[PDB]
């Protein structure tokens, strides 16, 4: 029953709430389920500056009621802190739905054919050519000339 | 390379997913002919009849 | 000594028939049928393996006793190796040291030994394909001789179990991933060993951090393989959520989902009887008597003995709170008899409104409801009781006169009668009207609801019910 | 089952479902039911 301390709107509060949140998130996954609106609270807040982290434990909540596609809607305002981890399973989650998310739009630009674009964000189009730099690197040609049929 | 046949492998997935329209529409298409053709057996042969002695 | 001698030989070979064939004809079997097909899973031998380990579960397991020295748990875990068709040397080795029990002096290889052991599987450099048949080989040797329960300095063998098989699980998570089907397989061993996991620790200690180990593997088959897996995963949940406080009560609906398909048969219909439990502290009867009942209905073979019975037992607990029940020895059996005896007079109790009768039954058979820890109800269950009697008496009578029936069920006093039936009819339970002087109680009969109304109109949920079994059934005939 | 923490934890016998409805209820009742003649 810690959902009661987000009332305060002092900051420093807010960090070490999610200090104990995100280490025992994993146990306390359906806890979170009934902090959706008090979390809307901090990413809709102008003075506070950890709505790119507030959009991760923003997406861990909607995952864990059955919610995805508004997961990635919060995925693209989560700034940088949100493509840097490459590590374990959630990588591979959210590539699936971001670049089908893309391979999808860059099909439908070519239907245009030219002229009345639709806004393509900078952060889903980005991670397309940043982790394709780690196929080159990886020096594996099978894969490389994939990506290209992907996006088409 | 790997990639290359996941492009490839849904095809006939889908192949065989617009297969499952093909069998199911002409299966009761056919069903409805065979049900017109519960309707020939029993028209013939109608009228008329003669009597006969089974052996 | 040469009687009893001559005896000890022959009795070995029989684990080294039965029991070599258990896993060689099995296991062999389901080599192929893992490598190809794999469909879905089936891989029937995995459902073959619950046809096994629970027939072992009684007897031989792998020890046994038997008379002899418990050496097939090494035997099977060495020389895996494997390779292309060599494999049958690997057999031919197993029957090879089977002499090595009968002719020298026979060594005890398990425990202490065990550790290197689970590890020779990787040791062998390599496996180098099936972790299943090794994550059998680190169960079937180890999770039946649980069932021991000497408790001392073995029960970490058992956590050395849950370890290396651990570290099967790292080899789940890591290889294959792509149409897998040994998950689908292991989601039956993985839920076992999982079983065993909380059954090892509620002879130690409750387990805290396993609640977020759970949650792990919870989550992390969505969505990618999820098929039974979670399900078991989610019973594991329910089970000691349940036991133990708090607030995972209505946590099931932000898990739900259900989660479809309920696999496997009477391993979901368990299930309800767990949120059958929940939803009773939820107060509401209506949905939990629905789901007690669907619970016995759907759960076959047993026997033995009591543990379909047990369940079963506080199953019709949820009919104690509903105000309707029938004497509950049309459910008794011969062994569950001498168990039910104080739980039996007590429904016997709550057909009749008498307080010294019922507090009689409390005071007695009080003891045997401390190990159910079904407390919560007796005091709810007195203005449980006072509902079926007074539904007994304006069921058998136009009208009642509070006067008449306020000794009958020895409320004692106009007052409360009057707050009763005010409560009475707040949950639409009498009818009756009241006509305020002394007072007394003038009602009517009830009826208007006749023919055209209900019986058609609850046939629509009867034939919406038959008609969705005709898809069952035609789902059901597209398999073969 | 027999999985989970499942194994952790005519005749008379039918017609005693409605005997025992004679037991807390009216006996059975010849005596009583004899006594009442003289009565009334």
């Amino acid at each position: 029953g810690i959902i009661s301390l987000l009332d305060e709107d002092e900051p420093q509060l807010k960090e070490f709430a999610l200090h104990k949140l995100n280490a025992v998130v994993n146990d306390f996954w359906a806890e979170i389920s009934e902090s959706v609106d008090k979390i809307e609270v901090l990413y809709e807040d102008e003075g506070f500056r950890s709505r790119q982290f507030a959009a991760l434990v923003a997406s861990k909540v909607f995952y864990h009621l059955g919610a995805f596609e508004e997961s990635l809607n919060y995925a693209l305002g989560a700034g940088d802190l949100f493509n840097v981890n490459d590590n374990s399973e959630y990588v591979e989650t959210i590539i699936a739905k971001c670049i089908d998310h893309y391979t999808k739009q860059c099909v439908e630009n070519a239907d245009l054919p030219e002229g009345e674009k639709k806004p393509i964000d900078q952060r889903l189009e980005g991670i397309v050519n940043k982790m394709f730099q780690r196929c080159l690197d990886d020096h594996k040609y099978k894969q490389a000339i994939g990506i290209a049929l992907e996006t088409r | 390379d790997l990639y290359s046949r996941y492009k490839k492998l849904q095809q006939e997935l889908e192949f065989l997913e617009v297969q499952e329209e093909y069998i199911k529409d002409e299966q009761k298409n056919l069903k409805k002919e065979f049900l017109h053709a519960q309707e020939e057996v029993k028209r013939i042969q109608s009228i008329p009849l003669v009597i006969g002695q089974f052996l | 000594p040469p009687g009893g001698g001559e005896q000890e030989p022959p009795p070995p070979p029989a684990p080294q028939d039965v029991e070599m064939k258990e896993e060689a004809a099995t296991g062999g079997g389901s080599t192929g049928e893992a490598d190809g097909k794999t469909a879905a899973a089936a891989a029937e031998h995995s459902q073959r393996e619950l046809d096994t380990v629970t027939l072992e579960d009684i007897k031989e397991h792998v020890k046994q006793l038997e008379k002899a020295v418990s050496g097939k748990e090494p035997r099977f875990v060495l020389r895996a190796l494997r390779m292309l068709p060599s494999t049958s040397r690997r057999l031919n080795h197993y029957v090879l040291y089977k002499a090595v029990q009968g002719f020298f002096t026979s060594n005890n290889a398990t425990r202490d030994f065990l550790l290197p052991f689970l590890e020779e599987p990787m040791d062998t450099e390599a496996d180098l394909q099936f972790r299943p048949r090794t994550g059998k080989a680190a169960s079937t040797p180890l999770l039946p001789e649980v069932e021991a329960y000497l408790q001392l300095l073995v029960v970490i063998f058992m956590m050395n179990s849950k370890r290396y098989k651990e570290a099967q699980k790292i080899s789940d998570d890591l290889m294959q991933k792509i149409s897998t089907q040994n998950r689908r397989a292991l989601d039956l061993v993985a839920a076992k060993c999982y079983y065993y996991h909380a059954r090892v620790y509620e002879f130690l200690d409750k387990l805290d951090v396993v609640r977020s180990f759970l949650h792990a593997r919870l989550r992390t088959a969505t969505l990618r393989h999820d098929a039974d897996g979670q399900a078991t995963l989610l019973n594991l949940l329910l089970r000691n959520y349940l036991h133990y406080s708090l607030y995972d009560q209505a946590e099931k609906l932000v898990s739900k989902s259900v989660f479809p398909e309920q696999a496997n048969n009477n391993e979901w219909a368990r299930y309800l009887y767990y949120t059958g439990r929940i939803k009773a502290i939820q107060l509401e009867y209506s949905e939990a008597r629905r789901t007690m009942t669907n619970a016995l209905r759907k759960a076959p073979q047993h026997t033995a003995v009591g543990f379909k019975q047990t369940v079963h037992k506080l199953l019709i607990v949820v009919e104690l709170l509903l105000g309707e029940i029938p004497d509950r020895l049309q459910f008794r059996q011969p062994s569950l008899k001498r168990s039910l005896m104080p739980y039996f007079l007590l429904t016997q109790a709550v057909r009749t409104g008498n307080l010294a009768k019922f507090n009689q039954v409390l005071d007695q058979f009080g003891e045997k409801f401390q190990a159910d820890g079904t407390y919560t109800l007796i005091i709810r269950l007195r203005h449980n009781v006072i509902k079926t009697g007074v539904r007994m008496i304006s069921l058998s009578y136009s009208r009642i006169s509070l006067a008449d029936i306020a000794q009958k069920l020895q409320l004692d006093s106009p007052e409360d009668a009057e707050f009763i039936v005010a409560k009475a009819i707040r949950d639409g339970v009498i009818e009756a009207s009241i006509n305020h002087e002394k007072g007394y109680v003038q009602s009517k009969e009830m009826i208007d609801i006749y023919s055209t109304r209900e019986p058609q109109l609850a046939f629509h949920q009867r034939i919406s019910f038959c008609l969705d079994i005709h898809n069952m059934s035609v789902k059901a005939m597209r398999f073969p | 089952m027999s999985e989970k923490k499942q194994p952790v934890d005519e005749d008379n016998w039918d017609d005693d479902n409605v005997e025992d409805d004679f037991s807390n209820q009216l006996r059975a009742e010849l005596e009583k039911h004899g006594y009442k003649m003289e009565t009334s």
